């Protein structure tokens, strides 16, 4: 009724970061292979002849 | 006071009961009448009736 009189109601951000949850992963690394390459042929440049 | 509760639940609980407190303190000291506050102390009114 008078002034400073109110009541306080409190609000927090939420988000994935915020909640940590922006890290979760749950893969698993593979195991790598390759092979050489072969690297064909030519290309042509901006080197006027 | 049930077992059936985990400490936690204690902690959740006296959340509440502490929210209780504040309403019933802010509700002591805002109420008014005429300039009266009709909780906030002990006292004695006399209204002149004759």
């Amino acid at each position: 009724a008078n002034d400073g009189e109110t009541i306080d109601i409190d609000l927090k951000q939420i988000n994935s970061q915020t909640l940590g949850l922006d890290t979760l992963n749950v893969q698993q690394k593979y195991k790598v292979s390759d092979t050489a390459a072969t690297v064909t042929g030519y290309a042509d440049t901006t080197i006027a002849l | 006071a049930n077992s059936t509760n985990s400490q936690s639940d204690l902690d959740s609980i006296q959340a509440e009961i502490t929210q209780r407190l504040n309403e019933i303190d802010r509700v002591s000291g805002q109420t008014q009448f005429n300039g009266v506050k009709v909780l906030a102390q002990d006292n004695t009114l006399t209204i002149q009736v004759g």
